[PDB]
């Protein structure tokens, strides 16, 4: 758990407060896949 | 780097390692105790903050 | 006689009192050095403070010392 | 001079007294303060410029008084509206979650956030 | 007679010992002042009244001690 | 007679106790010097004369104790 991952989780939690905006929700919802690569082969894409 | 609103110049910049924080004379310009691992925290925090700016 | 011995002894006891003031003086100067090293720039504000603090610490020592002199002489 | 800046907003990036919740407990900065680096913990932050006070609920970040009297505060989400019940519901769910799973750390952060929110 | 008169001069000496504590005490308040003002150079206007107050109170304990010394010294 | 000579020696011994506080004091000022120089890397030129000053004043308290010890000892 990186310090900024800790802060990130806190930020997401903080919009849960009652009052909300779409950009906030977008800032609290994103997806990706981090893919490893070798010195070649790509270990299977794992969702970020 | 979007140099002008009709140009883009590919740009790079150096992210400063935790070593950098350590051996910079930043004790002489700022104050931390030692209880905080300000290198290990600031490095991580600016790793992302610098990257986010770059992404933007 | 006994009283004259007691005077000399009494004076001696009073001399012990100075030790506390000595420690005090040092504590103020230690704080000065820490403060100066901490800010690089507190010095002009802190220097009259340090002199005041020194004076008051020293003053307690002085009271012990004068009592020694008074007991010594009479 | 206060620089309070978020990714998606920029606030105070003059200001008289600023009250911050920091790794070193709570710190207040008023005029000249020795130049510091402090990790801001998940926080209730008050910033006062004159007698006027604005109250911010903050996800933690970093605080760094610069030696040129620029209080660099960087945080992800900071106002009054940010504190303005659902979080208590969420914490119950998150607590149940701690039993199986990083999520434990998340829920711990949630307890902190609920307490911090409750503090308001 | 000699025993009592001697006792006044001895007892006075014993009293003087108490003063050491106050001497250390005054310095401790001043140390906090210097360090405090160093840590936030603007705290001074609030803190300096507090410092003189702390000095006076610590000093007062010393005063009571010194009074008993002088009472034995001159009585 | 014997008692008066004895008393002079006793009073001298007691006075020697006074010095101890100055001893600890001197160290404290120097401890601050070391910590300061390690803290700043560069405070040393201002702070070194400060350290000497603090040393001297602390030392002087012990000196007073010492001269009173001699005064009682020799008479």
């Amino acid at each position: 758990i990186s310090y900024a991952a800790y802060l990130n989780v806190a930020a997401q939690a903080i919009r849960s407060t009652e009052l909300q905006t779409a950009s906030v929700l977008n800032r609290s919802q994103t997806d990706a896949f981090y893919t490893q690569y070798k010195n070649a082969s790509e270990p299977t894409p794992i969702t970020k | 780097d979007p140099v002008s609103s009709l140009s883009f110049e590919p740009s790079e910049k150096p992210i400063f390692n935790a070593k950098t924080i350590e051996q910079s004379p930043s004790f002489g310009k700022f104050e931390i105790d030692t209880d905080a691992n300000v290198p290990r925290d600031l490095f991580e925090y600016t790793l992302a903050n610098q990257m986010l700016t770059a992404m933007a | 006689q006994l009283v004259l011995a007691a005077k000399y002894i009494g004076a001696g006891i009073s001399t012990i009192g100075l030790l506390g003031a000595g420690i005090g003086i040092a504590i103020v100067f230690a704080a000065l050095i820490n403060g100066v090293s901490r800010n690089p720039s507190i010095k002009d504000t802190v220097f009259p403070m340090a002199i005041l603090g020194f004076a008051l610490s020293e003053a307690t020592g002085l009271f012990c010392l004068m009592v020694s002199f008074l007991l010594l002489f009479g | 001079k206060l620089q309070f800046a978020l990714p998606h907003e920029t606030l105070y990036s003059e200001v008289t007294q600023v009250n911050l919740p920091a790794k070193s407990g709570r710190i207040g900065v008023l005029a000249n303060h020795v130049p510091t680096v402090e990790q801001l913990l998940p926080g209730v932050v008050e910033v006062m410029e004159g007698s006027n006070s604005k109250k911010f609920f903050i996800s933690g970040g970093f605080a760094t008084v610069q030696p040129d009297s620029q209080l660099c505060v960087t945080a992800i989400e900071a106002p009054l509206e940010s504190f303005s019940e659902n979080i208590k519901n969420l914490l119950a769910e998150a607590k149940k979650n701690v039993s199986s799973s990083r999520e434990a750390a998340e829920a711990a952060i949630q307890v902190e956030v609920l307490e911090n929110l409750q503090s308001v």
